[PDB]
Formats: structure tokens, sequence, C-alpha cells
């Protein structure tokens, strides 16, 4: 379904689908917040609230376009949205407005109330929102001193700094040829839009980007950001995961569905089939959890993240669910693998079979930008079933077994203990 | 059980000190460390400044007492010797 041209540097992708009613073009870039420094942190936030600004979308609502932008690690997106039919307008207006005509978005009084803007929206950002902030610090602490480690929202301290001028230095290194894939999703033919892009113009730059030195490399740390004045506790917990590009890729994630999520005020919740639960459950351990198995082009993360309000019992909780990651290596049952399988099916079925073009088109320029081609949703389902369980346990003797660890946590976690004690609980002794 | 009476220490999670914020702690795995880290450098310059701000405190009480066992002692020897009658009779009688 996915067909993929090239031509004279861009790719052109798109996933044709008659049955929407709404078709989305754009452009992604295989550059993002890995690709920044420690002083020019938050560039790629200005550079998609520019393109969101005020007076750039009142010109696109006119002739009954959307905007949209999503900033990552490794990507950039800048997506229109619109009726079918109306596609020529959105390819036009992408290219006199952000491909080749920069300098009306970044006047004065336009990249200054910007900058006002969006130092407010990070400042709420570091006080308000606990849980998303936890788990960017163990971004921090896990890949210390490397590109892996940046916020993808930037600094405050780091954006009192950042003046007009950097932003067209970001622009002339990254906003190329080589590093951009258009995309086009929803009611939109492959014929028509590589034929529009060709009728005009439509050129980035020349250059290629530069390189970046050192790699991301996982270390095993903790940061500590105690607040005994809020009311919960929210810690995340990690080991290194894989990478995209990888054989484990679905085999890692297979192994966070058999833990799974869970919400403690949800009765059918409760009833799930994870034997943690009924550790977890005589004594309320917690109000809810997450198993997550994050993918980027160096590394990856593989862990959970819990809140609870049971702060005398803190260690409980980390006793428990580190006690049944053991078992990934010893005595994983058939019964647990093929559960899981079945939960992974639907929850990729979910994700990639959406009824929104946008996020249909960030999925698909992202995988082309890495891999130069898409997977299709098919041959996913072949290679998940395929998994058995000894697949299971020479993957977690591998990456679990006896492993350094990265932890972060805020809130009141007096009652969390040392980074030794923790540790000691990736094996057993009676094993 | 009963409850108990109101003392200065807690258990994890209810310490008893004052609430903390804006302190941060960062940490690394001692599995990626050197554990022996700077021991000759310590064992020379270090040692030399803990003995310098404390030998003045325990040294001189010590002369003090040294100085008295062994000004006793001497008297002691020289009383019971042929020199020392003299003084033997006009002390201990
Ligand atoms: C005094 C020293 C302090 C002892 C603390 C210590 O070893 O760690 C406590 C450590 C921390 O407790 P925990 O993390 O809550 O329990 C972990 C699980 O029980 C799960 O623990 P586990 O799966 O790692 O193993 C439990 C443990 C159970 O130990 C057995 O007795 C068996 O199994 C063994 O150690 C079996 C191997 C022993 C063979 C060595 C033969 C030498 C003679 O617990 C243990 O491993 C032992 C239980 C607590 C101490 C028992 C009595 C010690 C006081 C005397
Ligand atoms: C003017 C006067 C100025 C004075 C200037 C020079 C004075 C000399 C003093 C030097 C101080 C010194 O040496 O230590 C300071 C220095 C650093 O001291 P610091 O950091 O300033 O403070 C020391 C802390 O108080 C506590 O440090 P920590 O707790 O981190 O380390 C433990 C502590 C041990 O501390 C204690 O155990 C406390 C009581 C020790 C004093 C009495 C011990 C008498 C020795 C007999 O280490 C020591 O102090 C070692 C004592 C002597 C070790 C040799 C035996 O420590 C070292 O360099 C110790 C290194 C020891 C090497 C360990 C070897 C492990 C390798 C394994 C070999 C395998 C064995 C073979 C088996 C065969 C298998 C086949
Ligand atoms: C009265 C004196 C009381 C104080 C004496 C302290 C002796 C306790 C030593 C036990 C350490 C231990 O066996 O603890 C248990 C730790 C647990 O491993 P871990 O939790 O550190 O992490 C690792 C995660 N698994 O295994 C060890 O260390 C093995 C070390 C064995 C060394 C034998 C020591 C024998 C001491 C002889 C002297 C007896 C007197
Ligand atoms: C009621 C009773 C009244 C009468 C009391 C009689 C006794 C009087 C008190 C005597 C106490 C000893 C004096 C302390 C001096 C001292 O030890 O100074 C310790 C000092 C300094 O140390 P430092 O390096 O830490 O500081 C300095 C920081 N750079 O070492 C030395 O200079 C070593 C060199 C000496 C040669």
């Amino acid at each position: 379904a996915e067909v993929t041209q090239l031509s004279n540097g861009i790719v052109v992708a798109t996933e044709h689908n008659p049955s929407a009613h709404t078709a989305s073009v754009g452009v992604v870039f295989g550059s993002g917040a890995a690709n920044e420094n420690p002083y020019n942190n938050g560039v790629s936030n200005l550079w998609k609230n520019i393109f969101l600004s005020k007076e750039n979308s009142a010109v696109a609502a006119k002739e009954g376009l959307a905007l949209s932008s999503n900033i990552s690690r490794d990507f950039q997106s800048y997506i229109v949205s619109s009726l079918p039919g109306s596609t020529d307008k959105s390819l036009d207006f992408l290219n006199q407005s952000f491909i080749q005509q920069k300098a009306n978005l970044l006047s004065s009084s336009n990249f200054e109330a910007t900058k006002k803007s969006v130092l407010k929206q990070v400042q709420d950002f570091e006080e308000n929102d606990h849980p998303n902030r936890v788990l960017e610090h163990l971004h921090s602490t896990a890949f210390q001193n490397t590109p892996l480690s940046l916020p993808t929202r930037g600094t405050l301290e780091s954006l009192e700094n950042l003046v007009v001028a950097d932003l067209e230095s970001f622009a002339n290194n990254h906003f190329l040829n080589s590093n951009a894939v258009v995309v086009g999703t929803g009611n939109i033919k492959h014929e028509d839009l590589v034929n529009s892009i060709e009728s005009k113009n439509l050129s980035l730059q020349t250059g290629t980007k530069p390189v970046l030195k050192k790699k991301a490399a996982f270390l095993g740390s903790e940061v500590r950001l105690r607040d005994d004045t809020l009311p919960k506790a929210w810690i995340s917990l990690a080991v290194e995961g894989e990478p995209v590009n990888s054989p484990n890729y679905f085999v890692a994630k297979l192994a966070a569905q058999i833990f799974g999520s869970y919400n403690a005020f949800e009765p059918a919740s409760r009833l799930q089939g994870i034997k943690l639960l009924d550790n977890i459950q005589e004594y309320q351990l917690c109000d809810n959890f997450n198993h997550f198995s994050l993918s980027y082009k160096d590394s990856g993360l593989w862990g959970f993240s819990t809140a609870t309000r049971n702060v005398t019992m803190i260690d409980d909780l980390i006793h428990f669910t580190l006690k049944q990651w053991n078992r990934l290596t010893i005595s994983v049952t058939d019964t647990e693998v093929e559960r899981a399988k079945s939960l992974l099916k639907l929850q990729l079925g979910q994700l990639y079979e959406s009824g929104n073009p946008v996020n249909d088109a960030n999925l698909l320029g992202a995988e082309v930008l890495i891999k130069g081609s898409k997977l299709s949703l098919g041959e996913a389902f072949k290679k998940i079933d395929a998994i058995t369980v000894k697949d299971v346990k020479a993957w977690a003797g591998k990456r679990l077994w006896d492993q350094d660890i990265a932890i972060a946590g805020t809130g009141q976690i007096e009652g969390l203990l040392d980074y030794m004690r923790i540790r000691s609980d990736m094996s057993m002794m009676r094993w | 059980g009963p409850p108990s009476g109101k003392t200065y220490m807690g258990w994890w999670g209810h310490m008893g000190g004052p609430k903390q914020k804006g302190i941060t702690s960062y940490a690394v795995s001692p599995y990626a460390q050197k554990p022996l880290q700077g021991i000759f450098h310590n064992a020379v310059f270090n040692s030399f400044r803990r003995f310098k701000s404390q030998f003045l405190y325990v040294l001189i009480p010590a002369g003090i007492y040294w100085y008295w066992w062994k000004n006793g002692n001497e008297y002691n020897e020289f009383l019971y010797s042929k020199a020392g009658r003299e003084e033997l009779e006009r002390v201990n009688v």
C-alpha cells in the first residue's frame, strides 16, 4: 500500500485511503532534539511555534487549511490538512510560507511574541506536569553527556539566550533535500502528489547535515528531585533497550505487554491476567503503572512508570515488580506469551490503523527517514506470531538479568531506597 | 498492640525532619566506577592534613603526663640507693 518514489533528493511517500474524507500533506525532517547542543536547546521548539503563529495560521484558515507540527528526538514534521481536491493549495502554502520564504515569519514582534509564549509553556510544564517531567529526567540521567539526553521542549535557562540568528543557523544546517521526506496521507494518490511537486520547483537547500562526533551510550545512574509539598510520588525505572533497526525489536515490545498497564480505579483493570496484580492489591501499593519500550536511532529504554499515594511502602512496590521481571529469564509460561501476542496485535492495529491522517503522516514519514521504507501491518503480524518462549528467555537473560538501571523520581520519595538495594533485585540468589 | 510515646525518629516515609524542596541529587552505579581512585594521593596529602589539625590536642597532654611519670621514677630509684639513705629516713618516717 505504501508507495515510495525518489526525485532529485527528496523522497515522496503516500498511504492512499479512498474512504478517507480528508487529505494531508507535509514534510518530515530526519533531525530532531538529539541534534542540538546544551546551549541552543529549544531551537526546534521555537520553529514549531513560529510555523503555528497567529499571522501564519490566519492565512491558512482563509483557504480552509489546518496546520500541525511535532518535535521528537529524531524527527520533526510540518503538516497541512485540507479537504480532498484542495491538495494543490496545501502544497502551495507549504512552499511560499516555510520552504522558500522565512523572512516574514522571522520578523521582529513576531519572534519576540512567540518567544514570550514558549517561555511560559515550559515554565508550567516544569512545575505542573510531574509524570512527564520524570520521564524526561530519566533520559537526561541515562544518556548524560550524549546527544540522547536533551529535552525536546528545551530548557528555560537555554531559551532566554536564543535570538533570531540562531534559528537561521539551524534551518541552514538541517532543512535540506537530503534530510527530508514529503508525505501524503488520506485521500490522495501517489501519481497526483508527485506530479504536483514537479510542476513547481519545490526544492529545499543543497548542503548536507553535520554529523555527530559521539554516539549515545547508556549509563547506570539516578537523579532525585525530592519535593515534600507534592501529594504523591512519581518514579521511572528502565534498563537499556533496543534500537529501531534491531532483530529483537518486536520481542522487547512483546515483553512489555506481559506486564502491561494498570488503573486502580477501573473495575475491569483489576481483573487482568497479570500475576503482578495479586501482589500489589492486598495493600494498595500504587494508583497506576505502565510498561514501555522506547526505541531510537542509537539505543532505547525498557521499563515502567508509577505513581502512588502509599508513600510508606514504596520499597514493597519496587521489590515485587522487579521480582516478576526475573521470571522472564527462568520461568515465563506459554499462556503468558500467547496472551501478550493477542494484546500486542490489537495495540499495533489501533496505532497504525486509526482514523487520523495526521497521525499516519508522522508515523510513515519517520519510518522512511530511518530505513528507506515502511513495513506493512500484515508482515509485522507474521513476525509477532513467530515468537516463542525460548526467544523471550534469551532476550531477557541478555538485557535484564543482573544489569545496570536508571532511576528518576520526584515528590515524596524518601521511602525510595538507595541504588544498591534496588539493583540487587535484578537477580535471585535462589537460582 | 497499643501505641507508644513520642520519639525523635521515625521510619521510611515519615522520618520526621523538615520539609525538603529544591535539593537535587545525582549518583552513578558502583559497577561503572573505580573503587580505588586516589588512594595513593589521599594516603599522603589527606593524611597530612588530618594529622596536622589534631596532633596538638593529643601530644601536649601526653607529654605532660609522661614527664610527670619519668620524674617520679627517677626520684624513687635515688631514694632507695646508697646515696639516698639520708632522704629516705627524713621522708618515709
